[PDB]
């Protein structure tokens, strides 16, 4: 009755039967921009169920030594499906995002994962080891696009933060002994009314296992970890040609 | 005018962000209430499921047998205000006669507070903070002594043109606001507001500044946001001839005003770069003590 | 005072009581902030609130 | 002119006064402020939030830093065997110094209130067990065995449905407020001592882990409050930042 | 006396500071203020005002000089070829630095609003034709075709009584204020581009010009507005004016 | 205050809100202006004004 | 003024009459006193109290 949960937005359906409840990030739902916190003039465009669903976009492997992963949005989806196009042939957009990440076991394996959003996740460099180089995070490292990409130093997030205080974002955990799924609903977060989905990210979301799959041999090895979210209050102005980056 | 139903009944446009807090207030601890044993079924505020995403919602009152407690303790001193308004260091600029760095009587200083680890941590704690402020400006020679000299300090908005030497045409400051100062008075000191053309400052930009390819060498600009760049401080010695003492200014800023938003963990590696969150990959340190086992203190 | 309302706190759930002696308000003091806190907001973010009493999940 | 006399403090500059000063922008008025998510208004805010405790304080490589994140429990000879231990004053060095209630605590000379640590079981579904956690007031050494920790402040956990636990370490001080506690005179102002013992057993079928984590959670209660705002212990810097 | 105290600040001069200095003329008083026409009482006012655009910003020899105020178009081939093209960005290096709005754009760190720029073609009474003039928000490249241009903000203007016509370039930004867009990390505050095609053809009869040149007329929309003063780029002097 | 009414802008379409402690008001501080503005002046003095709707010339 | 309770004597016995410029009352001036004493508490802390007219010891 807490446990059991049914997603439906657009054309799209998600079931659960082993949930958490649902995180409502910094307790507030996602909503469109008001005529007073707006600037741009033109009329935008709100194509709802079209763009507001679902998306399946990645699954990861968890493994007894994995490190960890991260994605950026709206990175990750401005290559598909009608919100793709509608990012790509517009300058400024806005958007929420409920966020709803998988992973199944058996009551017989163990492992927890911290499921988390991160807003302006800057990523950092070594800095050449011994912090004497300015190096700096290429393109494929901030914007990873679909496929994510795995933390090198989890423990500082590869930002030099410590993960144990990640919790002060909003989280849920995956603990395998009690639930197989992590929802999280996100509104828009940023200090500006719209902004560009390609040059600005807006948050990050971080996939770590903090205590470590484990199972016996003879029970399925295979354990993955699938991506599913769904904008929502998509909104867009400025339009003109299509752009990638 | 509307006709099909779907689209009057749709909620596409509704500007208004249901919230699901409130905040209440709250000037002192809040108290503790007598409490008595309770020996029930059904009944758990012990147990929870961390997996939810929140906290612990079990109190005092319910784990042991309390007492009452009239707590009169104050909240005053850790708000917003009380933490960032205590004016700190962050900028230092070198005017010495015989040099390197600036041997001609003036200088320019990108107004960026990140070279300081004092300062730089306690705002990194938000993601996005406005804010007025007030700077205070300390010179002196670098042994600390006060001499009889005459400086001119001049604000640099972007797109202002920057002395390029201390008989520059910008310093008849015709529309920059400029302070005409003496080491022997006390410590220049002003009010500046929030310029940003965002809402709020941001300590951290996941992104780029502009289109186009991001290729190897344009790399220095990933998390660079222009609304965080309020220009340059110039300052000079005021004259034609130089001077004739080495100075040292002390740039001293002291928040008032705040709001921020976003709380974010705190950093726990050396900084290395004004610029960006980069640490020295060899030199990973836990974030606090360690010891020798689990079981020992 | 009849000043203008340049302070970077204009409008805010939090109202303030300071000092000044300019006409922007951004040069007056900090002054003393309201006592109000929501700690919710990150500490229990959830939808569907759960007892303290009741097992948390249902 | 108004005839005036100045006082001592005359010149000075304190770094904390609360003045007012020239504007340099006359007229000027600054962008509107949007709604933005996530406004905090007060410290305290944060400090009741939950952030990972690092009572497994002991692997110091780089490649094993995230093994301080958790602490283990296994199959035992059933003899109320010690799980771990630590020490519940917050601004010491130690386990603490992981959770940002420990860092924000850095930033305030003196504190005051009632802590509380969830603990989180891992293991698997089929894993089953009864810990004893207690909280150990000044003046008690460290539990030399459970029927001494037995004795004080405690909670007898039990492994199911409901994942976690939480410890209250209530506010039981002779002070109504405590400074940083640290070997010397200021040990003072100690919390106390937390002991994890086996209550029962870690039990396991055929087929499952020996071996589970538990993660532990710490934050603070509505009570606590902090005081005279200071600098904190560390500076994160070597020479200058660039 | 009074007990006073010196603050920090004391005995600065600070240039913009709103401050009471004494009179040196006591109980003059100045020659009475007849009516003059046309006093301005807000430089926005002035940016309302149309001023001639160098679209056309290429030549530099002096006896060529007014041949920036114009740029032509003629009889072409019917492909949709490209006529001109320009940053929108007027306070940028470029064409705006001809029009009043542009210069006093100088003065200012930030700008907001609508901008609009009129087109008055000056080709014979028997030239007739239409043109697409399109305004491309950031982001978008140049556009290479009109198929291209033509997906933006645009407007088709045909030949006719009335000489002239308006492109309005409204105000499509993420922030409430652009500082002023250069190249560099500040090419973030750029407005975007505006290109001008043929979208029909220069079409004229026997014994008129193949030739004309249309005249761009630049200001601002009512919802324009410009803060934080500074100091223009420019400095009109050398050496000492004497 | 009684002062001396000697400021440049004695008797202005626009008010002002200043300080002074001298006798003659030229002393007292530029102050606050009031916001009225008549781009129609300049951008349009025309006699026979034209709608936007309709073409210019008719 | 409406300034912090922060003086170490908030809540005494004895009322001060103190001038302050500051928003924290701890920085006030020390002011004058309230003039009320009570010498039995040390010069007679006896139970049953003895006159002066009777013999101490009845
Ligand atoms: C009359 C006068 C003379 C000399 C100096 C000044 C002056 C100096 C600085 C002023 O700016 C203060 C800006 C404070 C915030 C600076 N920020 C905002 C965001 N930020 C930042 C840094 C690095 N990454 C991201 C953001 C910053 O470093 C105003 C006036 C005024
Ligand atoms: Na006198
Ligand atoms: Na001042
Ligand atoms: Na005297
Ligand atoms: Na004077």
């Amino acid at each position: 009755s807490d446990r059991v949960a049914q997603l439906t937005i657009g054309n799209s359906t998600i079931t659960t039967q082993e949930a958490a409840n649902i995180i409502v990030g910094y307790g507030e739902w996602p909503s469109y921009c008001s005529d007073s916190d707006a600037t741009a003039v033109d009329k935008p465009t709100r194509p709802d169920v079209s763009v507001n669903r679902f998306y399946t976009l990645d699954t990861k492997l968890w493994e007894k030594s994995s490190k960890g992963w991260y994605w950026k949005f709206p990175d990750v989806l401005t290559e598909t499906g009608v919100f793709g196009q509608n990012a790509q042939f517009h300058y400024l957009y806005r958007s929420g995002f409920c966020i709803h990440v998988q992973c199944n076991a058996s009551k017989f394996h163990q492992g927890a994962l911290l499921v988390a959003v991160l807003p302006e996740y800057v990523i950092g460099t070594v800095a050449g080891g011994t912090g004497t180089e300015d190096t700096h995070p290429p393109y494929k490292q901030t914007q990873p696009g679909a496929d994510g990409f795995e933390l090198q130093h989890p423990y500082v997030l590869d930002a030099g933060i410590p993960i144990s205080q990640l919790t002060v974002c909003p989280h849920q955990w995956i603990n395998l002994r009690t639930n197989n799924c992590a929802t999280i609903i996100v509104p828009y977060i940023n200090a500006l009314p719209f902004d560009s989905a390609l040059n600005h990210c807006n948050f990050g979301l971080l996939v770590v296992p903090i205590s470590p799959l484990d199972y016996d041999q003879g029970a399925t090895p295979v354990i993955p970890i699938t991506i599913t979210l769904a904008p929502m209050c998509s909104e867009f102005a400025g339009l003109r040609q299509a752009v990638t980056q | 005018g509307d006709r099909v139903a779907d689209v009057i009944e749709s909620s596409i446009g509704d500007s208004v962000s249901r919230a699901l807090t409130h905040a209440l207030p709250a000037p002192t601890g809040q108290n503790t209430q007598v409490s008595s044993h309770r020996l029930d079924t059904g009944k758990v505020p012990a147990l929870q499921a961390a997996e939810i995403g929140a906290s612990s919602n079990a109190s005092d009152e319910s784990m042991i047998e309390t007492r009452c407690v009239l707590n009169s303790h104050s909240t005053a001193e850790t708000t917003l205000d009380s933490f960032f308004s205590r004016a700190g260091l962050v900028g230092e600029i070198d005017l010495p006669l015989k040099g390197t760095t600036n041997p001609n009587g003036y200088a320019n200083w990108d107004i960026d507070i990140t070279g300081y680890a004092q300062m730089r941590r306690k705002v990194e704690l938000f993601t996005y903070m406005r804010f007025d402020a007030e700077f205070t400006f300390v010179a002196c020679t670098p042994t600390g002594e006060v001499v009889p000299q005459l400086l001119q300090y001049m604000f640099v908005p972007p797109g202002a043109p920057k002395p390029d030497s201390r008989e520059s045409l910008a310093w008849q400051t015709a529309t920059n606001p400029s302070v005409f100062v003496k080491l022997s008075d006390p410590p220049a000191q002003v009010s500046v507001p929030f310029m940003s053309p965002a809402s709020a400052y941001q300590w951290f930009y996941d992104g780029y500044p502009t289109f186009g390819e991001h290729k190897q060498e344009k790399d220095l600009e990933y998390g660079a946001c222009p609304n965080n760049m309020m220009g340059t401080f110039s300052v000079r010695t005021v004259g034609t001839s130089k001077s004739k003492y080495p100075l040292v200014v002390r740039i001293y800023m002291r928040m008032k005003h705040v709001r921020a938003w976003i709380p974010r963990p705190m950093r726990n590696q050396n900084y290395l770069f004004k610029a960006n969150p980069n640490y020295a990959g060899n030199s990973i340190k836990p974030t606090g003590a360690s010891r020798t086992a689990i079981t020992t203190l | 005072s009849h000043e203008n309302s340049n302070s970077a706190t204009e409008g805010s759930t939090i109202n303030y009581t300071t000092i000044n002696y300019y006409k922007d308000s951004y040069a007056a003091t900090a002054g003393k902030q309201s006592l109000k806190q929501d700690p919710d907001k990150f500490a229990n973010p959830v939808k569907d609130i759960f007892t303290e009493m009741a097992a948390p999940l249902k | 002119g108004f005839p005036t006399e100045l006082k001592p403090g005359t010149n000075q500059f304190l770094t904390t006064d609360d003045g007012v000063s020239a504007p340099i922008l006359p007229n000027f008025h600054p962008t509107p402020c949007i709604h933005i998510p996530g406004e905090v208004r007060n410290l305290l805010e944060l400090c009741q939030v939950e952030t990972i405790l690092e009572v497994n304080n002991v692997p110091t490589n780089a490649t094993s830093l995230m093994e301080r994140l958790r602490f283990p429990v296994s199959a035992q000879a059933g003899k109320g065997e010690l799980c771990a231990v630590f020490r519940a004053d917050p601004g010491r060095n130690g386990p603490w110094q992981s959770t940002l209630l420990g860092q924000l605590c850095g930033y305030y000379t003196q504190w005051s209130g009632s802590l509380e640590v969830t603990f989180m079981f891992t293991g698997s579904f089929m894993a089953t067990g009864k810990m004893l956690i207690a909280y150990t007031p000044p003046g008690g050494p460290l539990p030399k065995d459970r029927a001494t920790a037995m004795l004080g402040t405690h909670v007898i956990w039990d492994f199911g449905l409901q994942s976690s636990v939480t410890l209250v370490i209530p506010w039981i001080s002779n002070t109504h407020y405590r400074a940083h506690a640290r070997d010397g005179v200021f040990d003072y102002y100690t919390t106390g001592l937390v002991s994890i013992w086996y209550q029962t057993n870690y039990v396991v079928p055929i087929g499952a882990p020996n071996t589970a984590y538990i993660i532990a959670l710490a934050a603070a209660q509505k009570n606590f409050t902090m005081k005279l705002c200071k600098d904190a212990s560390d500076i994160l810097q070597t020479g200058t930042i660039q």
